[PDB]
């Protein structure tokens, strides 16, 4: 049977929080230094040189993976 | 001093038992105590949302 008709209290409250990173936030990338390139020499059947700036090198990156490649003031 | 103007209640309360008892009913206190969690939960929302 029913004797009363009632409202309804409910406690919502979020005092607490739980925020857990999803893996990926984690995961790898590959970063990379960058400066501005100066010059490009590549070869493989032949040799072929593009000089974008000219100026003192102060570096030199070599890359043999399929074209030999030289990266001037890279 | 010049300026005071006293009611008859101002001068019992001095003498005169203190109230254990605030005039809040048991249905005021109902509806104080559902407001202030209705504006409490929705202020937490509103935060974490900006989060």
């Amino acid at each position: 049977m029913f004797l009363i008709h009632f409202v309804h209290y409910k406690t919502i409250l979020q005092k607490y929080t739980f925020k857990f990173k999803h893996i990926f936030l984690s995961i790898d990338k590959y970063n990379s230094l960058f400066f501005n390139i100066s010059g490009i020499l590549i070869w493989l059947n032949i040799i072929h040189i593009n000089i974008i700036l000219i100026k003192y090198s102060f570096f030199i990156l070599i890359n043999n993976f399929e074209y030999l490649i030289i990266l001037i003031s890279t | 001093k010049q300026q005071a103007v006293a009611d008859r209640y101002s001068i019992a309360e001095q003498h005169s038992p203190l109230p254990l008892t605030t005039g809040v009913d048991r249905d005021a206190l109902d509806e104080a105590q559902r407001t202030k969690d209705r504006i409490l939960n929705d202020s937490f929302t509103a935060e974490n949302l900006l989060i």
